[PDB]
RNA sequence: UACGGUGCUGAAGCAACAAAUGCCCUGCUUCCAGGAAAAGCCUCUAAGCAUCAGGUAACAUCAAAUCGUACCCCAAACCGA
RNA sequence: CGAAGGUGUGCUGUGAGGCAUGCUGGAGGUAUCAGAAGUGCGAAUGCUGACAUAAGUAACGAUAAAGCGGGUGAAAAGCCCGCUCGCCGGAAGACCAAGGGUUCCUGUCCAACGUUAAUCGGGGCAGGGUGAGUCGACCCCUAAGGCGAGGCCGAAAGGCGUAGUCGAUGGGAAACAGGUUAAUAUUCCUGUACUUGGUGUUACUGCGAAGGGGGGACGGAGAAGGCUAUGUUGGCCGGGCG
RNA sequence: AGGACCGAACCGACUAAUGUUGAAAAAUUAGCGGAUGACUUGUGGCUGGGGGUGAAAGGCCAAUCAAACCGGGAGAUAGCU
RNA sequence: UAAGGUGAUAUGAACCGUUAUAACCGGCGAUUUCCGAAUGGGGAAACCCAGUGUGUUUCGACACACUAUCAUUAACUGAAUCCAUAGGUUAAUGAGGCGAACCGGGGGAACUGAAACAUCUAAGUACCCCGAGGAAAAGAAAUCAACCGAGAUUCCCCCAGUAGCGGCGAGCGAACGGGGAGCAGCCCAGAGCCUGAAUCAGUGUGUGUGUUAGUGGAAGCGUCUGGAAAGGCGCGCGAUACAGGGUGACAGCCCCGUACACAAAAAUGCACAUGCUGUGAGCUCGAUGAGUAGGGCGGGACACGUGGUAUCCUGUCUGAAUAUGGGGGGACCAUCCUCCAAGGCUAAAUACUCCUGACUGACCGAUAGUGAACCAGUACCGUGAGGGAAAGGCGAAAAGAAC
């Protein structure tokens, strides 16, 4: 049967990558959380 | 943005008081106006959004005052 | 026009195998480890200068490395830029 | 031995420079080989190279 | 400055070697002390064979031997032409 | 022959018939529900340059970097612990 | 010359308890009288860890299927080699995109992993392996859509949008056959090609864009003819005489 | 010609048996419906939670839906166990 | 500062150094890839693609720097359109992004309580947003008081769960006045006179005093048990040092320290003193904040829910007197008292701790204490926001078990 989800790298980046999360204050509020959590991977990205 | 640019009068909030004192949020908006006040001094037009308060700030302070006044709070026009 | 001092740094090492022997043997070809943003004209100007032998054509790809385990850690080995270097038929 | 790179001019650091560089890629490929037994010898050119790279900068300016 | 350096005749105060003496050969960065003779363990040696070697003991258990009263001593630091040297805390000599 | 596989040598190498859902075909015929865009490309001049440039043709010579390239891929390597 | 803790034993108080001491342990403990509480657990379908039970029970994942000889090995139903048998064959074959990321090849190892054994493995460890002007990306070009200088709008945050600028799933130059590695190949080699651009020379000549026009440039269905891929048969060549 | 007919691929899901600590948190087997269309499918895009989207079942919106998920108000409140 | 050293798991290898360029520590410098505000354009972060100018070139190329946006200012240029203005270009200056709390402001819930619930409560809380600073804000009476007086603001203790507010329910809850901490006042709305003297800044150099490395730093032996002595026993010694830590069991005297006494080439904080740039003291004589105060309507804020409701703010419509005048004294009037709005600045006492040093605990001691004693915001889970573990101890010494 087919599962949720469903791999691509140019929607995985598009969606979540970055250039996405720098692209809002809502998304740089992300990044903020996740810095200040200490996260190794802060996105998708790397 | 509802503001005007003589004043400053801006959308301020309060409530809606029902009959039954019930409460909900409103806004009250400043009563503006796109207007060209005629320059005489650069023989030109220049159109304000101002509150009909700040036309009458106008009337009593004149024209070139008030836009040097404008100038001085880096309100464009 | 290419300088000395980067010339000086585009080559790494040679790359040792039965590949890479057969390379030589049978191609005139030798295998060299090159810096990883070495392009195709600093390691023919490179082998020229250094090696004092004449180049035919450079073949360049880029090895990338392996991760590997060292006592339950995880770690990876550095990608790396290898060069098939084609000399001409009388060096 | 900056004390004594320091009595050169910048021509004369550029060509000590380039004899370290020279003799550093040697090295590397003597290491490469197999056959360099002295190991201390890379350290001790990259630092030689870093001293000559100092003292240009500081003969340029700052 | 540290009192007991490389090559210095020393005298053991605490442990199995109580009262030996012996050359000090090498000095660890943990405050310990390779001593001549001193320590002596059988390591077994892997390819091969049980071999005796001097074990690091602590600093603290060793003294400066004195030659001239013959027993152990303390060091003590002073400034002799500009240059700090050790003495013995005993007599007041340069070490 | 190291039973893995190398090495040396090499004949004929034509015709008939059948034949696609592939090609001619971005065609042709027909229908109504009436069937991208922009560049490359060809051509025209503007301002401008004007025994300059540029153009076109031929020949010679140089350049074409960089990154991907292993392997699975209806699957034991992907989505389903 | 043996603290706490652990484990026995004896004594002892109405009880919570207390004391003594053998063994273990190997460095702490703490009277008395006061002082302070994270101060006492069997339950909360309590929480975490450990370990039982059912039980050596069910099950070992498509009923395509195995048999034997030889090899290696400590050991072989399962690995390797061989012969035979069976199964798929518009696939259970082959090549890719997406996705994965070394799983590839070689050597070595068999703890764990593999629903069994394993000498085998997509498992462990080490080493090797991906070669491009022409394939793809990048690049030029745009679709939906996104972002968007100024701008218009909005308590703030922001929303929308012009010029623009991004954005393929579409448009845009060029390479083929043969050979080769343990593992790459339209990339290496052999043979034979092609494309675009920069310079130089020679000759001739109106060149020139952010502009104009052409082109690129497009649907569904149907029909017929001409073909080739490909197949079949004959001929040819080599071998055969069961 | 055709939301034409029979029928593979492809898209579905009417019946039965199995399975129900499954091979599988919806399948397998035998049959079944559509199969040039109001068809089906790849890639990418847009719509966001009292909001979307819905040939309408309160269906679907990441195994979650008469108001998603995550974090916060938060130790809500619990005359109940 | 030194007789050792080349960070860790982690040995080894090849070396460096021992009287002073080994190493190590501190000051000041140098170097400082790529991504990221990211700023030359683009972009699926760590990549792709340029233009311009110089300089090098071996003609293949190569190096280096600059090129975002906005605001302000200046110059030049420049429409419709005559002058112009908009627009354009270049230069200079600044901004941008990040950060735990505290602070000011713009917006602003609901659960809940009221034993239901709507007024009310929760609460101007949570949360979102903007902005600032080392603090912020506030601040020099159009303030209180009560006929006596006080004298800016802020914070603490009282006043007081009082007076009040309140489906007069649930709840909410002052002030006057008193005791303290800390104290500080000024400038413009304008001329003249005499002059630039004051006090603040900025930028220099002295002058101490600190900070960022360091230096010296007392005094113990014998014997018993034991694997080992710091323990027992015996006899000494230091103490402005018996803080603390280490050492083979519990050490004032073994080691590192501690009390105490000292130290800076360099950078830098501070407090003075003394040069310099701007700021311009003082004195007579004026002047005294208008779409404002006040009002009508709607809301909000005041403990105060419209009430008999003063006072404050203003979305809307209006609208004075301006010192012979005006505001306030809790409806309102008279009298009396008191103050001077519609301009602005201002230290201290107050708030907080991402971070640095030192020190402390009738705080925890591995299911505790941080989620994390350990390579943890990791593994792992999830498309994502986000969620999120488990896991410490050989020995004194590896002497980590040759054969
Ligand atoms: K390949
Ligand atoms: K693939
Ligand atoms: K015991
Ligand atoms: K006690
Ligand atoms: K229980
Ligand atoms: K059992
Ligand atoms: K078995
Ligand atoms: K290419
Ligand atoms: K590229
Ligand atoms: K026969
Ligand atoms: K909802
Ligand atoms: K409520
Ligand atoms: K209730
Ligand atoms: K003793
Ligand atoms: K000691
Ligand atoms: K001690
Ligand atoms: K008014
Ligand atoms: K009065
Ligand atoms: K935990
Ligand atoms: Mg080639
Ligand atoms: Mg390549
Ligand atoms: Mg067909
Ligand atoms: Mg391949
Ligand atoms: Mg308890
Ligand atoms: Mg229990
Ligand atoms: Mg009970
Ligand atoms: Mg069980
Ligand atoms: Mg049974
Ligand atoms: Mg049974
Ligand atoms: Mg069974
Ligand atoms: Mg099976
Ligand atoms: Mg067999
Ligand atoms: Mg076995
Ligand atoms: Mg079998
Ligand atoms: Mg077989
Ligand atoms: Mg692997
Ligand atoms: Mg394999
Ligand atoms: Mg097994
Ligand atoms: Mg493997
Ligand atoms: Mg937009
Ligand atoms: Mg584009
Ligand atoms: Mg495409
Ligand atoms: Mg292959
Ligand atoms: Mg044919
Ligand atoms: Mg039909
Ligand atoms: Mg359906
Ligand atoms: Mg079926
Ligand atoms: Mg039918
Ligand atoms: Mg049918
Ligand atoms: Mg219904
Ligand atoms: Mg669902
Ligand atoms: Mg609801
Ligand atoms: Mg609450
Ligand atoms: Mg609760
Ligand atoms: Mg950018
Ligand atoms: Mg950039
Ligand atoms: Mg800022
Ligand atoms: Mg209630
Ligand atoms: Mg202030
Ligand atoms: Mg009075
Ligand atoms: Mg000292
Ligand atoms: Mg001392
Ligand atoms: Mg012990
Ligand atoms: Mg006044
Ligand atoms: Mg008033
Ligand atoms: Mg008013
Ligand atoms: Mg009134
Ligand atoms: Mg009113
Ligand atoms: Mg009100
Ligand atoms: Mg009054
Ligand atoms: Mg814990
Ligand atoms: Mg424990």
């Amino acid at each position: 049967m087919k599962r949720t989800f469903q791999p691509s790298v140019l929607k995985r980046n598009r969606s979540h990558g970055f250039r996405a999360r720098m692209a809002t204050k809502n998304g740089r509020q992300v990044l903020a959380r996740r810095r200040a959590k200490g996260r190794a991977r802060l996105t998708v990205s790397k | 943005s509802r503001v005007c640019q003589v004043t400053g009068k801006r959308p301020v909030t309060g409530n809606n008081r029902s009959h039954a004192l019930n409460a909900t949020k409103r806004r009250f908006l400043p009563n503006l106006h796109s207007h060209r006040f005629w320059v005489e001094s650069e023989k030109r037009f220049v159109t304000l959004r101002v509150s009909a308060k700040g036309m009458r700030v106008i009337d009593k302070k004149g024209i070139d005052t008030v836009l040097a006044e404008l100038r001085a709070r880096g309100e464009k026009y | 026009m290419i300088r000395e001092e980067r010339l000086l740094k585009v080559l790494r090492a040679p790359h040792v195998s039965e590949k890479a022997s057969t390379a030589m043997e049978k191609s005139n070809t030798i295998v060299l480890k090159v810096a990883k943003d070495a392009t195709k004209a600093e390691i023919k100007a490179a082998v020229q200068k250094l090696f004092e032998v004449e180049v035919e054509v450079v073949n360049t790809l880029v090895v990338k490395g392996k991760v590997k385990r060292h006592g339950q850690r995880i770690g990876r080995r550095s990608d790396w830029k290898k060069a098939y270097v084609t000399l001409k038929e009388g060096q | 031995k900056a004390k004594e790179l320091r009595e050169k001019s910048v021509e004369e650091l550029n060509t000590e420079l380039l004899n370290l560089l020279r003799e550093q890629f040697n090295l590397r490929m003597q290491a490469a080989s197999g056959q360099l037994q002295q190991s201390h010898l890379l350290k001790q050119v990259r630092r030689d190279v870093a001293r000559v790279k100092t003292l240009l900068n500081e003969k340029a300016g700052a | 400055a540290a009192k007991i350096r490389r090559d210095d005749e020393v005298i053991v105060l605490t442990g199995k070697d109580k009262g030996k003496r012996g050359k000090v050969k090498n000095v660890l960065s943990s405050g310990k002390v390779i001593v001549e003779g001193i320590n002596l363990v059988k390591k077994h040696q892997k390819p091969g064979g049980i071999v005796e070697k001097e074990a690091a003991i602590q600093v603290s258990n060793v003294a400066i031997f004195n030659a001239a009263t013959g027993k152990a001593d303390r060091v003590g630091f002073r400034f002799e032409d500009g240059k700090k040297v050790r003495f013995f805390k005993s007599n007041s000599e340069t070490i």
